[PDB]
């Protein structure tokens, strides 16, 4: 049907906002939810492409969440969460967007991508077009935040981020 | 109708006209940036600022018109698969040029802050490096009552570059809000 | 110098006679002070170049007044001397619009007022600028509960202020 993903997106969006981005803490106000995506992670291969025959025991169902601090729209955080049996979510790891250094596309797997903060993280989405939507959301959010800079882009179609060759090489942090 | 289609093509031709018009303006702005960062005489320095001030306003006007003209073509394509894609192709080309302008003012900003730090270590021989970094950064800064020295005329050029940094960042703030305006799929 | 005190005196009584004397339906405003300025036709918002042709300079006047039923409603006027030998007001601001007052460091006669837009004018000398700005800011302090506009490149001792008293009295 190709439109169930949009149905579960809004469902997860309300779930994420209800438990993690609406109530105060202990206590700054909650961050502002921006977007999210469902990712898959290989437990014994978290930083590289897993082998094609990795049994389902190694796979994890996680989510990546992008949010900004409530008093500063230029401090974007990258969160990582999992679904509790109760139905809500629990944030496990939070990165600062300034830590983003490299974003790499997997040329072989239409769902896999690599984010590089202090370490390398290999993740893959459920469908090929969910990788495109989220990465375009993340790169756009970075250019908008950091004065029009870009992390090192590898194997990406620069036209997806409204860039070409001479404008990427002019805003790349390297 | 058929006559109702050639008017949409006039809209597309008018947008593409103002897109290449907007691209030549941005490239003209970048040329002024490369020239203003070199040691040029005060004679044609303000002649480059005058052309730059005229180009920045021409960009602001073309951005507003392209924002309206493209969004006008989008709602015309709400019920036509081809008229929607043509207006979408003009939207993607517009956003690409806003990204070029944002990057261009970004490079000129950091190369103007470094150019201002070299102009600030002389008027303030101390401070360096921890305190000269926060002097150029963050309006307002140390320009207030640094007037112990009433060579006497060059003491205000650091304020000319510092205000230009503010005018640049406000422009990028405008380009960022314009970038998010076009990303909204307006419906009617 | 002597004639200067007589120049602004002939302008004062002429401005009152032409624009602040007889009611035109409400009674007119009460004159306060004025200053002769120079406005560049093509560069009214920034410093013009020295090679700006004299066909771009305009002889205007900044007039301060207030409505007779309220001495806290100061208005700023831009008058024009014409070939008729008469004064005519063609621009009016409210004192509350005044946001930033800047002094040109290179040009001893230049000053910037930022109402809705930015306006760069030049007085006939450096001393006439000090008198008008000292009168304008003092009038602003007395009107808006001791607040001052955003002052740039002004020796705050002229307004009996210093660094600590300015940050607390500025409107930003």
């Amino acid at each position: 049907m190709s439109n169930f993903l949009a149905e579960q997106y809004e469902r997860d969006r309300k779930a994420i906002i209800n438990c993690c981005f609406s109530r105060p803490d202990h206590g700054e106000p909650p961050n502002n939810y921006i977007t999210h995506v469902r990712i898959i992670e290989d437990s014994k291969f978290p930083s590289s492409r897993p082998p094609p025959d990795s049994k389902l025991e190694n796979k994890k169902k996680r989510l990546l969440i992008l949010s900004a601090k409530p008093n500063n729209a230029k401090l974007i955080q990258i969160h990582k969460a999992r679904e509790n049996s109760d139905g809500s979510f629990q944030i496990g790891r939070t990165w600062q967007l300034t830590e983003l250094v490299r974003v790499e596309k997997d040329l072989e797997i239409s769902e896999g991508f690599i984010l590089t903060m202090s370490k390398k993280y290999y993740w893959e989405t459920n469908s090929a077009k969910e990788r495109t939507v989220f990465i375009k959301s993340l790169i756009t959010l970075y250019i908008q935040t950091f004065e029009g800079h870009v992390p090192e882009l590898v194997n990406w179609d620069l036209s997806l981020f409204y860039l070409d060759e001479r404008s990427y090489q002019r805003a790349v942090i390297t | 109708s058929h006559m109702d289609f050639v008017a949409f093509m006039n809209k597309i031709n008018s947008i593409n006209a103002n897109l290449s018009r907007y691209e030549n303006i941005i490239n003209q702005i970048d040329a002024q940036h490369k020239d203003l960062l070199t040691q040029v005489s005060e004679e044609q320095e303000m002649e480059l600022r005058r052309s730059l001030d005229d180009y920045i306003s021409q960009a602001t006007d073309l951005q507003y018109q392209l924002k309206a003209d493209i969004k006008d073509a989008q709602r015309d394509g709400l019920h036509d698969s081809n008229k929607q894609a043509q207006a979408e192709n003009c939207r993607q080309k517009f956003l690409k040029l806003i990204q070029d302008y944002r990057i261009i003012d970004s490079n000129y900003k950091e190369e103007s802050k470094e150019q201002a730090k070299r102009q600030y270590t002389i008027i303030q021989p101390e401070a360096t490096d921890e305190e000269v970094e926060a002097a150029i950064n963050d309006v307002n800064g140390q320009q207030i009552f640094s007037q112990a020295l009433l060579a006497k005329t060059a003491l205000a050029e650091v304020q000319a570059r510092h205000q230009e940094l503010l005018k640049l960042e406000k422009t990028m703030a405008e380009l960022t809000q314009l970038f998010n305006d076009m990303e909204e799929l307006v419906i009617e």
